[PDB]
């Protein structure tokens, strides 16, 4: 036969598992796999098979496209019936790449075929019956995942008769085989499978669901089940919006039709391609972080790039700066632990764009964690012991603060928190770990993180004549483990109102339908000076801090403020440490020493009543 | 000086589609007869590849070589003509062969 | 007759991965565990 398969025998399935055909449509997709070239003239299946073969990996992806525009009538057949010619396909593959790689089967005994690019898309609610046991595209989010379980790929049975091991038989992933005839005892008796001898692959079961965007108004998300395969298992987690390209096909199995009721089938999808609808770097982007670096302003590089959809609040900016990057933990003699994280605490009116930081930090940061004292939330702030809602199991489950170690924790509504959540915090910012005796379980678990919170002042309006301590129900055991208060007046001033006015006007205008370095470089920045950059300190500023430390003591002293105490000594050291890591330099500038000193001096004068504020503001003015 | 362009810059190759539904043995005959005239290419240096590009220089082909007008764009003959790449039958392989004298008949303890 | 046999100590344990290190927004994964004889009463939970 050559090209002929146009003349239809019986049904598609019963023409296609011919053998002469088979041949015929074996060596016209093997036609297909070493003729088909671009335009270019450059081998594109052969440099697949290359840059497979060296890679060590297991599946070819294929373009619905070329295929159709070589040989259409294979592309129609595949749409009608693409059971048979995946296996038909996997065939070929495997002769392929073992023509270009010697003996491939001493490490993988079968190559997969993953297509792509097929033209029509689908939603959950448009499959009807007619489309059973074909091949479709659809596109949902995921809602839910199981685990990896082995299923049989290659079985071999024991005859407990005579102890022979029957060869293997191959597993149709269609239903379980059995065997009834011993070469050797000629019989028919018991057999039992053998674990040790079996080949197994991997399986999983994935929930999809109708993006919420796009059902229309009036009607509910529908939902389907997904099957995944060998490689294609823990390929997407819960909250990803992805495209799947699978054959739906019933649940023949169902469970029996001798039920009562009306006879109604279940259906599913196999899956055969998934695809999603970081912070690794290489030294390309390493020598372009490190000419970034020799620039001279890069503090304000870096932090007039933060936020860049608010207007104003530069202190609230470098302190978000500052709390990002971080300091170095140290520890004298494995007895003496000093802690490295700054904590930043914000407090102001309502509309000031704090919910806004936040999520720009859980945007940004590598691994932030959200809570909130009051709404829904994924996750609360307190370690337990809770039932498995699908697998039925004890599990223990820790806080947003142990499960964002060397992270960042996000709190909003820091002021509305109850009993529970108060102590937990507490302990995990006092010790930085959370222990836990419930259950039979008694134990401790890291919880080394760095705390960005929001707050509202009492009556939901600042009392700039009162203290600080007295605007707020916080308590001072938790006031006094920040180091970066910041504290936002809705003021009310012309000039402001008109710039902020025009700015968010101008926003929803561009919204309408009909110098900062980027953001995606600066993640990587981010990530790899955490990741290398220690820096150290020099002893000849020793004089410079001693002399500062003293004067604000004295000065504090005098004015009857609230203590300035070693507490606030560390946070600078801590500052410097970060601004010195910022600009990947290895050692502590005076500079950054003088920054340093201008951030934490201006939070502590920033926090007192007018009439001391008023006082320091003169006393400190050097700064 | 044929045998120096051969074994400097000759890149080779043989259609694998035929334009005849020849029989079995037929089938065979020709592919023993494509074999002979890899070993004589060898032979003679020139490079045997496994898939068309733009930097194979001659294809040699069974069907036929004065029609390759008619066949489709994405053909393999039609790329051919475009890439001025050069078409051998196989009659003209072995006279090829010949005129440039290449005889074709000739631990386990 | 179970007058004249001789017996052992089976037990089973339930492994959790390390809950610092789970993913967002999921459950932690755990595997069973069975040991006999001499590993037996040799840890209690909560131990890493
Ligand atoms: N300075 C600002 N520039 C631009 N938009 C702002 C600014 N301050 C507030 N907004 C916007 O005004 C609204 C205020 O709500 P948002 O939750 O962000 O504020 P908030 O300070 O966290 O206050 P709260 O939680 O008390 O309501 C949001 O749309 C925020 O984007
Ligand atoms: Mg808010
Ligand atoms: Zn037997």
């Amino acid at each position: 036969l050559e090209s002929l398969s146009n003349v239809k025998a019986n049904s598609y399935s019963e023409w296609i598992t011919q053998p002469n055909v088979s041949r015929t449509i074996a060596r016209e997709l093997k036609s297909f796999l070493l003729e088909y070239t671009d335009e270019t003239g450059r081998s594109v299946y052969g440099a697949r098979i290359r840059t497979l073969g060296e890679m060590n990996s297991e599946s070819l992806e294929v373009n619905y496209r070329h295929l159709a525009e070589s040989k259409a009538i294979l592309a129609l057949f595949l749409a009608k019936c693409p059971e048979e010619m995946l296996k038909i396909f996997d065939l070929v593959a495997m002769e392929a790449t073992e023509l270009h790689y010697p003996d491939y089967a001493r490490i993988h005994s079968e190559i997969h075929v993953r297509i792509s690019d097929f033209p029509t898309i689908y939603s959950l609610r448009e499959l009807r019956e007619s489309n059973l046991s074909s091949l479709v595209r659809v596109t949902g989010v995921v809602t839910r995942r199981t685990g990896v379980f082995p299923q049989l790929k290659y079985v071999k049975f024991n005859c407990l008769k005579c102890g022979s091991i029957l060869g293997p038989f191959f597993q149709d992933s269609n239903e379980e085989i059995r065997i009834s005839f011993c070469t050797n005892c000629k019989s028919k008796g018991p057999f039992r499978v053998n674990g040790e001898k079996t080949v197994y692959r991997n399986y999983q079961r994935v929930t999809l669901q109708e993006a919420p965007g796009t059902v229309p108004p009036g009607r509910l998300p529908r939902h389907r089940e997904v099957i995944l395969l060998a490689d294609l298992v823990d390929v997407s987690k819960p909250g990803e919006e992805v495209e799947v390209t699978g054959i739906y096909k019933n649940n023949y199995d169902g469970n029996l039709n001798a039920k009562n009721g009306f006879p109604v089938f279940a259906t599913i999808i196999e899956a055969n391609s998934i695809k999603r609808r970081v912070f690794s770097w290489t030294e390309e982007e390493e020598r372009e972080f490190r000419k970034i670096s020799r620039d001279r302003g890069i503090i304000d590089k870096i932090i007039s790039s933060m936020a860049p959809s608010i207007y104003g609040h530069r202190d609230i900016k470098t302190a978000v700066a500052c709390s990002l990057f971080g300091g170095v933990p140290k520890n004298v003699n494995g007895k003496h632990s000093i802690r490295g994280d700054i904590n930043v605490l914000l407090l102001g009116d309502p509309g000031t764009a704090k919910s806004q930081i936040l999520k720009y930090v859980e945007k940004t940061a590598h691994r932030a964690v959200f809570a909130t004292g009051q709404g829904a939330s994924a996750v609360g702030l307190t370690a337990s012991v809770r039932k498995d809602p699908i697998t039925k199991e004890w599990t223990l489950e820790g806080g947003a603060l142990v499960l964002a170690d060397k992270g960042v924790c996000l709190i909003d509504e820091f002021d509305k928190m109850n009993d529970q959540d108060r102590t937990s915090i507490h302990e995990a910012m006092e010790q930085q770990s959370i222990s836990i005796s419930k259950a039979g379980i008694v134990t401790t678990l890291q919880a080394r993180c760095s705390i960005i919170a929001a707050a509202n002042p009492n009556g939901g309006r600042y009392n700039s004549t009162l203290p600080l301590a007295q605007n707020v129900s916080l308590t001072e055991p938790i006031l006094s483990r920040f180091d970066i208060l910041c504290v936002v007046r809705d003021l009310v001033d012309e000039e402001a109102d008109e710039r902020l006015a025009t700015f968010v006007v101008d926003s929803h205008v561009r919204s309408h339908p009909e110098s900062p370095i980027p953001q995606e470089l600066l993640m990587k920045y981010i990530h790899y000076a955490r990741t290398k950059i220690y820096p150290k300190l020099h002893q000849m500023d020793m004089d410079k801090v001693s002399r500062v430390y003293a004067d604000l003591r004295r000065e504090s002293i005098s004015t009857g403020s609230f203590p300035i105490t070693v507490r606030h000594l560390e946070s600078i050291l801590r500052i410097a440490e970060s601004f010195a890591k910022m600009r990947l330099s290895e050692f502590v500038s005076s500079y950054d020493l003088d920054r340093a000193i201008k951030v934490v001096v201006d939070s502590f004068v920033d926090a007192q009543k007018v009439s001391v504020r008023r006082q320091l503001r003169r006393s400190f003015a050097i700064y | 000086n044929w045998k120096k362009i051969m074994k400097r810059d000759s890149r080779i190759y043989f259609d694998i589609t035929d334009d005849v539904e020849m029989n079995t043995y037929n089938k065979s005959k020709m592919d023993k007869r494509r074999d002979l005239l890899k070993r004589g290419f060898l032979t003679l240096g020139a490079q045997i590849t496994q898939f068309f590009d733009t930097t194979v220089t001659i294809v040699i082909t069974r069907r036929s070589v004065e029609n390759i007008y008619l066949l489709k764009d994405t053909d393999i003959l039609s790329r051919a003509k475009k890439n001025y790449m050069k078409v051998w039958s196989y009659e003209k392989a072995a006279r090829f062969l010949k005129n440039l004298d290449v005889d074709l008949d000739h631990y386990f303890k | 007759i179970h007058e004249s046999s001789k017996f052992i100590d089976q037990q089973f344990l339930k492994l959790q991965e390390i809950p610092e290190l789970v993913p967002v927004g999921e459950m932690p994964r755990n595997l069973t565990m069975t040991c006999d004889r001499y590993l037996t009463n040799k840890v209690i939970p909560g131990t890493r």
